[PDB]
């Protein structure tokens, strides 16, 4: 019905396609509210890593491993894990500790890039998240978890050019 | 790669960390506070009630004035029940309105830029105005300036035929002639304030607690007044400013 | 101590419940030139030197113990998964090299079962007797469905008779001499394991040899209370020891 | 610090040309 | 005298080799890519489709646009298969071509010298602007600029009778009045890019290599906006400038 | 000393009349990564870095003054006759490279006419206009037939009229101030060139841009007495100086 | 090296009066 969520969710399956993907782009409109996105449209280019952090909000009593992934261009967006597998990535497994921060690498041809799709080359690749096992849980417990999305700018990161955004109006 | 949100923060990453790679990093500068926000941006513009040899007086006409407030935030001739009361200095407003049916222009004027991306909770700085002429004409124009709190002394003409903005001992300014046309220049920090809300303040203005909820008092830079034949675009200008306590920016529309 | 990372180029595995990692033969493929070979090697090459993760299984309550899957070396691999690593095997006579492997399974403290996940040298992977040639069917290719074990694991013969039993023989009831780990449910959902490289020659002529074996074996059948989660699978993050390659040519079409 | 790059930068003394901070402790 | 050009290259000679005779040169210092390049060159014009005390918005008049782009190379308001999109603002063109019937005027903009004369594949520099006026009535003008693959924000008016280009954060320029007629100032290198291409650029600018061969992203240096009362002569300066890698400059015609 | 020989990997080309070997901007592709990246790049893959040797063309009598052939790169060597090098680059965003070439073409002492063999940095590759679109067609396939010369060398524009010029102009009156040598029949078989990595980028987005291409162009035109070998072809010898590879990925469909 | 020949060069800072020179690696 298309309207927003701090999240998403998973539960005892492995879906056949991505669970979500955010495309590495500040431009990029599910980060449209974030503080990075918000101070990065006053900036003209930037440069370094993007961090995006996921936190399990499921039950203690459940397990289950995911493959986070980012795919530069050339070849166009991943279609499947294995496609995915291929390119930069890693596997984050559920357990005691609640979170995991995955950075989406730095990898271009340029020196700096684009803050805004002003015009149309469009992006600088996606980050895919897959299930890699089914999340598995017990009985009496919650079949669907939701999992907390958040991103920001990795270390590596920085912003240039101070400009002005055109402007807009809160809904 | 693996962590815990829950502390209330996590591991900051670069590309190194999880795989084998590096630090892509460079020098760089423009991102700061100070840099950023020191630079000229119009906040709105005055309108002259009349010439330069009279008594000056509010004057209100298609939402432009002869005065206005020196803040970011927004301002405007006093609201009302039945409607801003126009015989009078614009005040801070509590939100930004639309000049009528469509969105735009505004009623309200304010540093549309500064309010879109004030990543912060208070801020303190010196302000550089800059009143810029809109129009062709031999200028011939007063400007009166005022700190934040003090007295409008919107008086009568003491001399005959001249600006009563003129006639204070408060800084004015007296511009006149072909090719004069542009009239600058900075105020200092004067609010009986330590720092300002960058965008709200949240309690009452009157000990009574019964007025203007929201709104900081003398949370301003004080005040100009215009008299004679030209009207002018003014902008402000962050000198070495100082941000506090990081807040949430205005939000963005999602894409339909 | 149970929470693990381990990358390599561009991928990087992760485990909260590991329990080490098992080296075969207590070492590991150093990526030596085989002496062998006169031409200079080609090797190190980062793009190839990573965690290819793939799919194994399926794990039911149905399968029984001893049921087991096998996966085979490089040639798994060779092909359109392998990616760098499979692209460059494809080209050249001769590849030397180790493993390094992963195996994830996942369920919970309600739930019941162990697997025998282990590397074998050597081991028998073919699938069945081809119709008229008197020779296996499908050597070099993963199981896609688990296989049951043998009452009496005497191999199997293509003479499309019976008695005593075949070189191709194995013995589950000995199985965990091989360098192996145990998947517990109720202790760990990973396994990390490595091996050397070892066979009848120096480098090998991997075209038409899987030397090496990864073998995924039920010990106690899976087991869970009606309401708790029934799917179960077996994934595994595979990685390229050090491959050493020799002999570049016009490419052999695995395909 | 700010967006001034101005070697001559005096002219007008510094206590005139910004406010004067000073620390009420 | 004798040698071989075969091998890429050959001896360098001055009369004194084969002859009885000697090297005659002179100190010199001109013919520096640096100081050649270092002179104000005119790429176009600007003029204002509209009033200071209005919406800007994209216009074209006789070839004429409100808005101009900073590169050397050819530019205009995009083309189609149905003729250039006027509504439009300019970008690269991948040739020169006419105003009209006749050769002159053109109706793309560019720096003519360099065109007939860039000796090499890659350059780089900042670039000095200035923009002076054609008429000669007591100027009212706003001139905005932006670096390369900023937004345009070629939105509404906030502030009524006042110019929409001077509501920016970025770079704006305020000129009014009698004898103030010329704007003059340098920007940085402000591309994405390393270097740029002096000429051509082998390559697709899409992706999906459908679109746009032969020109290089992000390869100028931003934009210009106008508004208000005056037309004005545009032009650039090679500051600083660097060049790459070598190549042939534009055929001249044989003689007939 | 006009006999020379040159290996790389597996690969040897071999000449008894050079005239040494003119190295372009006077310097080579070093082989550093990119600081553009931050991920460790694929480098130094031996099978990768060889000479691929292969046709360009057929030098008739009826080729005139600055006819000529245009090859891309890294493009003409992106698919199959790239081999191992050929099949990495299609599977990463980014490479960048140098080049190392040597053009073979002999006829006799009885023959005349010159070849202008050299390489130049975004140098027009483009075959024609795209009906429909506005745009070229292959830039990025090398020439398969001779290419005639403009006796304007004024370009080629897209939007079907014609009057001044294009970006992508020409003017071959100059084509010798381009890093080159000279193939002249009485003189010698071979020329031996080598460029640097440049470009407007740290790395190249291979995929969408042919920022090299090689250029061989006939000078004076072949002549030859009846009775003479009438049949003279000109191939050349190519390899990829110091490749390296960034951002890995699925692979490009080239094919 | 360029067009330049005024002896009082300064007044604007170098890093504000022109673009900062920088070296990747």
């Amino acid at each position: 019905n298309n309207k927003r969520y701090p999240y998403f969710s998973a539960t005892n399956s492995v879906p056949t396609t991505s669970l979500v993907d955010y495309q590495v782009a500040l431009s990029c409109s599910c980060m449209c509210n974030s503080m990075l996105a918000a101070v990065a449209r006053n900036f003209n280019q930037y440069r370094g890593s993007l961090n995006f952090l996921f936190v399990f909000t499921g039950a203690a009593m459940v397990k289950g491993k995911f493959l986070i992934a980012y795919t530069p261009p050339g070849a166009g967006k991943p279609t499947t894990r294995d496609q995915a597998m291929q390119a930069t990535y890693a596997i984050w497994d559920l357990g005691l500790n609640s979170s995991f921060v995955f950075t989406a690498p730095f990898i271009s041809p340029t020196h700096y890039r684009q803050t805004s799709y002003t015009s149309a080359a469009s992006v600088d690749g996606w980050v895919t998240v897959w299930q890699l096992t089914p999340l598995t849980y017990p009985s009496g417990t919650p079949v669907n978890s939701d999992i907390l999305t958040l991103v920001s700018a990795g270390d590596d990161f920085t912003l240039r050019m101070p400009i002005s955004p055109t402007k807009w109006v809160p809904q | 790669g693996s962590d815990n949100a829950e502390k209330g923060k996590v591991s900051n990453d670069d590309a190194s960390v999880d795989f084998v790679a590096e630090p892509v990093k460079l020098p760089e500068n423009q991102t700061r506070v100070a840099f950023f926000y020191d630079r000229a941006v119009p906040i709105g513009m005055l309108r002259p009630g009349q010439n330069i040899e009279s008594t000056f007086v509010y004057q209100e006409n298609d939402l432009r004035l002869n005065c206005l407030l020196l803040t970011p935030l927004p301002s405007f001739c006093p609201d009302s029940t039945s409607g801003p009361v126009k015989t009078k200095a614009p005040v801070q407003w509590r939100w930004v309105r639309s000049g009528g049916t469509t969105n735009f222009p505004l009623m309200t004027k304010q540093d549309y830029a500064f309010l879109c991306f004030s990543p912060f909770t208070y801020y303190k700085c010196d302000l550089e105005v800059t009143v810029s002429a809109l129009g062709t004409d031999t200028v011939a124009s007063v400007l009166r300036w005022a700190p934040t709190g003090a007295p409008a002394d919107v008086t009568d003409q003491l001399i005959g035929y001249t600006p009563s903005l003129g006639e204070t001992r408060n800084p004015h300014m007296w511009l006149v002639g072909a090719g004069n046309t542009q009239i600058s220049f900075v105020v200092p920090y004067n609010s009986p304030l330590s720092v300002l809300p960058a965008a709200w303040f949240n309690g009452w203005s009157d000990f009574g607690n019964t007025k203007d909820f929201g709104v900081a008092p003398n949370a301003d830079f004080g005040r100009l007044w215009i008299q004679g034949n030209t009207s002018a675009s003014v902008r402000i200008r962050y000198k070495k400013m100082k941000v506090f306590c990081p807040r949430p920016t205005l939000f963005f529309p999602w894409p339909v | 101590d149970r929470v693990a990372s381990d990358k390599a180029g561009n991928s990087a595995t992760n485990t909260q419940s590991t329990v080490g990692r098992l080296c075969g033969y207590g070492e590991a493929h150093h990526g030596e030139h085989p002496a062998s070979c006169a031409d200079t090697a080609t090797d190190k090459v980062l793009a190839a030197e990573r965690y290819y993760t793939i799919d194994l299984a399926s794990w039911t309550t149905t399968q029984e113990a001893f049921s087991h899957i096998r996966i085979p070396l490089p040639h798994v691999l060779a092909g359109e998964d392998g990616g760098v690593f499979g692209a460059t095997l494809r080209r050249h006579y001769l590849c030397k090299t180790g493993w390094r492997v992963q195996v994830q399974c996942n369920a919970s403290q309600f739930h019941a079962g162990s697997l025998l996940v282990f590397m074998a040298p050597e081991f028998y992977t073919g699938k069945g007797t081809k119709t008229g040639d008197m020779e296996p069917t499908d050597p070099f290719t993963m199981d896609t469905t688990w296989r049951a074990p043998q009452g009496a694991p005497t191999g199997y013969r293509y003479d499309s008779r019976t008695g005593f039993f075949a070189m191709n023989h194995q013995n589950q009831w000995q199985w965990t001499v091989y360098p192996h780990q145990i998947l517990n449910l109720r202790t760990n959902t990973t396994v990390d394991l490595e091996v050397p490289y070892v066979n009848i020659a120096p480098t090998s002529s991997w075209t038409q040899h899987a030397n090496w074996t990864l073998v995924v074996a039920v010990f106690s059948p899976l087991q869970y209370a009606s309401g708790s989660s029934s799917d179960v699978q077996i994934t595994a993050s595979i990685q390229p020891v050090n491959p050493v390659f020799n002999g570049l040519r016009h490419e052999t079409v695995i395909a | 610090s700010g967006n001034e790059g101005v070697i001559i930068n005096n002219f007008y003394s510094n206590q005139y040309q910004n406010s004067i901070d000073l620390s009420a402790s």
